[PDB]
């Protein structure tokens, strides 16, 4: 499981960080356009 | 020509003031010099529009000669007006209309 | 031990003013090592008075009772010091704490001691209202909750702060919605929430209309009422060649000489105006040196300036900077006017008495810059992209993208940014919290604050909401409490300067006059006379100047108003018809508002004929229709009555305003000298629609810094570093020269005395207005007898003096009980 | 007036029943705080759990109004209403399986106010204070219509030409300029972007807020610009429009009489009411 | 007679004659607009050019 957490908010992030690595996934958050390149390229990383 | 018309009541108006104690004649007479000088404002705002319609235009004699004709009847007719109308009252006794 | 005691006060006052940001090593070394120093003399102090008087009388003051805290609170936070304190805002905030000793030097004064004793009782009595503004506060943000809550969902990378998101800050949001700093921009976002600006959409901002209103009205109202009612117990606790041909011919030179100075060309060096203006400024000159041979001659503070003025004229044919000290020809005429001398006088009277306040206000902004600085020291540091963090980080080049769309982008360096208004050290904190009480960017400043992260980091995004309360106190406190007994402390100032109902009275009995009133003979014209008088006449044209109102507003973007026009016209020029008819053209002219009606009866009819001879083939001869409903003046007895007391007031003191613009004068020449060579570039505070490069521009920057727009932005678009005009000349090589520090000192000053001099204005057209203004309309007031004389003209048309004596015993039974 | 066949309660009354009262409205208030409004019919645990904990609230009010109206207006109107706007939402809401009604429930907090007597005498003596602003209110109302009308006659549909990019439909601007009105051909002004050419079709300065071309609207931005917060903006925005000679006369006269005359006479008005008030006390 | 034998009245009446006296003057003069499209020397006039 990877999760992703999008935008500028005040939601808290622990659930989906807890879902992110519990599961053998990863936790990314992308705040604006210019980190998104960046952080959906990076989930390579944690398959290899 | 209006301002023209303008004009010349106004000055019928002025000259009949001075006689017979017609001072309060003096009020309305005012108003026209005012008007007839507003006229040849957007008068000469029309001339403005043919130099927008049609190089290199330049005003030398006659623009500051018309200028000078509408800033001085309308701050006169205003001045005239204004010492024309009795005062502000100033005191709770004093009002406008009042026994001279 | 009364000088020891200030000394070493003051040397722990110092010591907590030199933190400042990327200190020196020696100078941290420095300031802790004094803080043992210093805590040990106040203890021993503590200790030696003890014994002096004793253990039980120690406590009856209160400026002593909390030397006793500040001791504890020394020795505690130095015990918890050397553990592990972690938490660096836990540091920071304890380190607060220690700022409280301050509190020190406001018990060095008396007079700093004795006015609590009323204000304290006046704040715990208004409680109850400062509890009903609060709930106010609070309902307005529930229900801006319910409107706008969840609603700023704009697909856009706009950020919009101040939102209705959550109680805290819906809170903020109507706070600052109450201080009126940007509250536009936020009805535009609350309409933008809904449809936009159609017919449901704009509703919304209804709110925001009865949330500034009532929301300012109350607000006045509980700190004004504060202010008199401390005020009250301020006085009453308290109290327990000489031929006048020419000195006019010298005003009307000195009047030209100003104004050659005003009109001029800071841009071009060598213009074709402007050596015109040299050979009137020298002939001026030459007029003005034969002024004092003609004195000094015949005689032996204030022809010293004069001297002053003719001499830096002359010897100019830094040097640059003489050429600012030209700008003191209009204060000559201080001399000149007995008025404006008086006027000048009665000022430095008012602020030489104002000593008492001005102190209390600078020391509690000082402390306030130091919590301040305590607080966000190094926080105020960013980058372009938010993404980097750090100085280091902040390096290369990155992506912008227009209008949020990702395939538009383009390249930017990216720099580590410091913000215009900080908090690094303490002379930036008070030139930022200066520009918060003017409530102008304070919103910016606080959500700078809200995000700052630590001492060399970037933002994060609403890390600290808590930290508002910083920005919001300082408000409450110097914005609205201090600033409101400044206001408070003039009114019963100037009231105090200010039976007596007897004599006003009497003297009015005796300085009356009768007014005519024009009752024609000639039954013919008496028939219209009386038509034309009767009020349903006068309610009949005031329908239809109400309906001819109601046809204005019903025009729009995108014709039967020109018929209606027309109509309106004609049954207006039949109106000035039958009242000349009926008043023989001698009593019509003799109301002046019947003069009003014949300018725009005559007004109207040439726009309507204007208009046909167009069409038959300019734009401000329509406003004269508009002008129609001003004549509802003459039917409204208390708004007529109001206006005319207080325009009476206006033209009373001639002089009050003049000092006003003198000063407008004076900065607006100072500007164009100074900042007049920055090129106007959009996207910055100095552009076509605001510059100082020539003296209209420089006037209108001035009074929109007056009204409070973004004068501080202004401020900031002057100072040094700025790109010189291209028409302007200047050694190639350096085009990024223009513009000056001094501004800071330049906006600041200007600011407060514009602050000033207004409230001065608005307070002496008070004063004249005070037997107007508290007037008990019951026992009596002038109206009575104003009626009562315009009986006495009904029943005589003609003044004539006083008339039989049967006429008298009618009017005594229309004569009312109020008056017999 | 009716025997005591049921009004048997009203000993309970003289009981400090109003403290709890003011304790459930406390509670009700904090509870009304904590509610999150969510975009799009979106909700959480804890909405819903307010949800539920607003019945509680409801049937106390109920009983609360159903003891003293048989026991037995004043200040008591308001609280009646309140229980009456409460009662219909709930019964409303759960048959239709809008929320508007919902923003009722704010008026809530004023029952603090019925709650003691000092916030009551209070709000009397503010709404008693307001009387002798009539005139200046009156003033304001005439003179932001007839300025309203004079903007509404000069500026009318002449903020609607914007210069955009040629031969696309974006707006033309620079890094921290607000996009704002354009002339071609006129006393207006020109843009100096390279690419940019100016055309109408564009709504308005503010997203189509700021302009006068209806009443509404003029009426609404001389309110706006009489509260001196953005009136340079339109001034500047007036001056790309038309042209930059006359339009100072409408505002900087608007702001002369309508900001500061208006200022002067409020605090006038409201200074001698508060002299008078304190010399009729005083008497006391 | 305090608004008519006044002089504040009288020199404000002289400039209304100054200035209906130029006004008229100025109608005749036809000379307040040179344009050169750049020989052909134009006056324009309100009357005729
Ligand atoms: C019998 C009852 C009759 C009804 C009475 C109702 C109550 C009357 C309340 C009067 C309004 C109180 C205004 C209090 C202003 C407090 C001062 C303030 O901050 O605002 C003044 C503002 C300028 O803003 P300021 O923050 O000073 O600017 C920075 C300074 N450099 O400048 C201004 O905003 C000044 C102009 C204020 C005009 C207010 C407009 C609304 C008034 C009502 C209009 C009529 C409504 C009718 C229905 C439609
Ligand atoms: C020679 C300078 C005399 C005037 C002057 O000096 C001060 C020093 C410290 C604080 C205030 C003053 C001051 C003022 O007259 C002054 C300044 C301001 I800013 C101010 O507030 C303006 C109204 N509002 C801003 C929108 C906040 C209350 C007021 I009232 C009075
Ligand atoms: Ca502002």
């Amino acid at each position: 499981v990877f999760t992703f957490s999008v935008g500028q908010h005040n939601y808290d992030r622990g659930p989906i960080q807890w879902m992110a690595c519990e599961n053998k996934g990863y936790y990314y958050e992308i705040p604006s356009i210019g980190a998104i390149r960046i952080n959906t390229q990076e989930y390579l990383d944690v398959l290899g | 020509v209006f301002s023209l018309g303008f004009l010349i009541m106004g000055t019928i108006c002025a000259l009949m003031a001075f006689r017979k104690k017609r001072d309060y004649l003096l009020r309305p007479a005012s108003m026209f010099y005012v008007f007839a000088g507003l006229c040849l404002f957007v008068s000469l705002e029309v001339m403005r529009q043919s130099v927008k319609r049609m190089i290199e235009y330049y005003y030398s004699w006659s623009f500051a000669c018309a200028c000078a004709a509408f800033v001085l009847l309308f701050l006169g007719g205003i001045s005239l007006l204004l010492f024309s109308l009795p005062r502000m009252p100033q005191n709770p006794w004093e009002s406008c209309m009042d026994a001279e | 031990f009364y000088w020891l005691v200030i000394l070493i006060v003051a040397l722990n006052t110092l010591s907590i003013a030199s933190e400042h940001h990327n200190q020196p090593l020696w100078l941290t070394h420095l300031q802790d090592i004094a803080n043992r120093v210093l805590l040990s003399l106040f203890t021993i102090e503590m200790l030696l008075k003890m014994y002096g008087l004793g253990l039980r009388q120690y406590f009856m003051s209160i400026f002593n009772r909390f030397d006793c805290f500040v001791v504890c609170s020394g020795i505690l936070e130095l015990l918890l010091v050397e553990s592990g304190a972690m938490t660096p805002l836990g540091i920071s905030v304890l380190r607060c704490i220690r700022l409280l000793r301050l509190f020190k030097i406001t018990k060095y004064w008396t007079s700093l001691s004795n006015l609590v004793a009323s204000l304290l009782n006046s704040i715990r009595s208004i409680a109850s209202l400062l509890l009903l503004l609060f709930l106010f506060i609070i309902i307005f943000a529930l229900l801006g909750m319910q409107l706008f809550g969840g609603r700023y969902d704009f697909e856009d990378t706009e950020v919009r702060r101040s939102n209705f998101d959550n109680f805290p800050q819906a809170l903020i949001s109507v706070f600052q919605v109450l201080t009126g700093e940007d509250w536009n921009s936020v009805m535009y976002n609350g309409i933008m929430a809904y449809g936009g600006p159609s017919y449901p959409g704009v509703l919304v901002c209804i709110y925001f209309i009865i949330l500034f209103v009532c929301g300012n009205y109350i607000l006045l109202n509980v700190f004004l009422a504060i202010a008199v009612d401390n005020l009250a117990e301020a006085e009453s606790l308290t109290s327990a060649v000489n031929a006048t041909w020419f000195t006019n011919f010298i005003l009307l030179f000195i009047l030209l000489s100003s104004a050659a100075l005003a009109a001029e060309d800071p841009i071009r060096a060598e213009s074709v105006r402007n050596q015109i203006l040299g050979y009137f400024d020298i002939a001026f000159t030459s007029v003005f040196t034969v002024e004092i041979v003609l004195k000094m001659t015949t005689y032996g503070y204030f022809n010293i300036l004069d001297l002053l003025v003719v001499a830096v004229s002359l010897i100019s044919m830094v040097v640059k900077i003489l050429r600012v000290l030209r700008v003191l020809r209009p204060l000559r005429a201080i001399n000149r006017a007995k008025g404006l001398k008086h006027v000048v006088q009665c000022v430095f009277v008012a602020i030489r008495t104002i000593g008492n306040i001005v102190l209390v206000t600078t020391l509690l902004q000082f402390m306030f810059a130091c919590i301040g600085v305590q607080l966000f020291k190094g926080k105020f540091f960013s980058c372009n992209d938010l993404s980097k963090m750090t100085e280091e980080e902040c390096r290369g080049y990155y992506y912008v993208y227009k209008d949020g769309d990702p395939t538009q982008m383009e390249l930017r360096p990216r720099q580590w940014i410091h913000n215009d208004f900080h908090f690094d050290n303490v002379l930036s904190a008070m030139m930022s919290l200066f520009t918060v009480s003017t409530f102008e960017g304070w919103p910016q400043l606080l959500y700078r604050a809200i995000d700052s992260n630590e001492e060399d980091m970037g933002p994060v995004y609403n890390n600290r909401v808590e930290m508002a309360i910083f920005f919001i106190i300082y408000i409450i406190l110097i914005a609205f409490f201090m600033m409101n007994i400044f206001v408070g402390f003039v009114i019963v100032t100037f009231q105090e300067q200010g039976d007596k109902n007897q004599r006003q009275c009497v003297q009015y009995a005796l300085k009356a006059r009768p007014l005519r009133c024009y009752i024609p003979k000639n039954p013919y014209q008496y028939q219209v006379w009386y038509v034309v008088t009767s009020s349903y006449f006068e309610y009949l044209m005031f329908a239809l100047i109400m309906l001819n109102t109601i046809c204005l507003g019903m025009q729009h973007y995108h014709h039967i108003s020109d018929i209606l026009n027309v109509a309106f016209t004609i049954i207006f020029t039949l109106e000035m018809i039958l009242k000349l008819l009926a008043f023989k053209a001698r009593g019509y002219f003799g109301d002046p508002w019947n003069v009003f009606d014949f300018l725009i009866v005559i007004g109207s009819i040439i726009d309507v004929i204007l208009s046909e001879i167009d069409t038959f083939l300019s734009a401000f001869f329509r406003l004269f229709r508009v002008m129609r409903l001003i004549k509802l003046l003459s039917r409204a007895e208390g708004v007529r009555t109001l206006l005319w007391t207080f325009i009476k007031s206006f033209q009373a003191l001639p002089y009050v305003a003049l000092l006003i613009v003198m000063l407008f004068f004076i900065y607006a020449v100072i500007g164009m000298q100074m900042f007049g060579k920055i090129a106007l570039v959009d996207g910055t505070q100095i552009n076509r629609n605001n510059n100082f490069q020539t003296f209209p521009q420089a006037v209108l920057l001035l009074f929109r810094c007056a009204t409070g727009e973004a004068w501080q932005e202004i401020l900031l678009a002057c100072s040094y570093g700025k790109l010189c005009d291209p028409e302007s000349d200047y050694a190639p090589g350096e085009e990024y020269t223009c513009g000056t520090n001094f501004a800071y000192y330049y906006f600041i000053s200007f600011y407060m005395l514009c602050a000033f001099l207004i409230i001065n204005l608005f307070v002496a057209v008070i004063m004249d207005n005070f037997d107007y203004l508290t007037r008990d309309w019951s026992i009596l007031g002038p109206h009575h007898l104003d009626e009562f004389k315009a009986i006495w003209a009904e029943y005589d048309p003609e003044a004539k003096g006083r008339i039989k004596h049967l006429d008298v015993v009618t009017l005594l039974r229309r004569i009312q009980p109020p008056l017999g | 007036q009716n025997p005591l066949r049921k009004a048997c309660i009203s000993i309970v009354e003289w009981k400090p029943f109003e403290t709890i009262i003011l304790l459930t409205i406390f509670a009700n208030c904090v509870a009304l705080a904590v509610y999150l409004p969510m975009p799009e019919d979106d909700n959480n645990s804890l909405n819903l759990g307010l949800e539920k904990l607003e019945y509680f609230f409801l049937t106390v009010f109920s009983i609360e109004a159903a003891m003293k109206i048989i026991a037995y207006s004043g200040w008591n109107v308001l609280d009646f209403i309140i229980v009456f706007l409460g009662v219909f939402t709930a019964i409303l809401e759960q048959v239709n399986v809008v929320k508007a009604l919902r923003a009722f429930r704010v008026l809530r907090p004023l029952r603090l106010v019925s709650g003691v007597p000092s916030l009551q005498v209070v709000l009397n003596s503010i709404f008693k204070a307001m009387l002798p602003l009539f005139h200046i209110a009156l003033l304001v109302l005439f003179m932001v219509i007839i300025y309203a009308i004079i903007g509404l006659e000069l500026f009318k549909g002449k903020m609607h030409k914007t210069c955009y990019y040629i031969g696309t439909d974006i707006v033309a601007t620079v890094e921290n300029e607000k996009p704002s009105p354009c002339a071609r051909t006129g006393s207006g002004r020109p843009c100096t972007i390279n690419g940019s050419e100016c055309r109408g079709g564009w709504p308005g300065p503010n997203h189509g807020i700021t302009h006068f071309d209806n009443f509404g609207f003029s009426m609404l931005t001389v309110y706006q610009c009489i509260t001196m917060e953005g009136w340079t903006d339109v001034l500047y925005w007036v001056n790309d429009a038309i042209g930059n000679e006359w339009p100072w006369i409408y505002f900087v006269t608007l702001i002369l009489l309508g900001s500061f005359f208006i200022l002067n006479l409020v605090l006038g008005v409201l200074s001698g009411e508060f002299t008078k008030e304190r010399e009729k006390a005083k008497s006391r | 007679m305090s608004p008519t034998e006044a002089p504040k009245v009288r020199v404000t009446l002289f400039c209304i004659l100054v200035g209906i006296v130029l006004a008229m003057t100025a109608v005749v003069s036809d000379h307040w607009a040179v344009l050169s499209p750049h020989c052909e020397a134009a006056h324009f006039g309100l009357w005729r050019i």
